[PDB]
């Protein structure tokens, strides 16, 4: 991973993303979701990421 | 100092019917793995401050 005062930029669009696997993973310690639920993901979604 | 004295609801399996009253103070789990009475990952308490 890039330093922070460098912090790599990547651009998702056009795909199928499956947010249920990756909000169900463990490995992650800190998960902050704040403009929508987690839950909620895969159900309403913008054009881009 | 603070009121703690009044609590409000966030979190809840479904929505609520008309002039109905909940007072049930449940572990909620927010994930696939259950709490069972747990506190802990996916598991919030449903009254806040």
């Amino acid at each position: 991973f890039a330093s922070v005062y460098a912090w790599n930029r990547k651009r998702i669009s056009n795909c199928v993303a499956d947010y249920s696997v990756l909000y169900n993973s463990a490995s992650f310690s800190t998960f902050k979701c704040y403009g929508v639920s987690p839950t909620k993901l895969n159900d309403l979604c913008f054009t881009n990421v | 100092g603070g009121n703690y004295n009044y609590l409000y609801r966030l979190f809840r399996k479904s929505n609520l019917k008309p002039f109905e009253r909940d007072i049930s103070t449940e572990i909620y789990q927010a994930g696939s793995t259950p709490c069972n009475g747990v506190k802990g990952f996916n598991c919030y308490f449903p009254l806040q401050s």
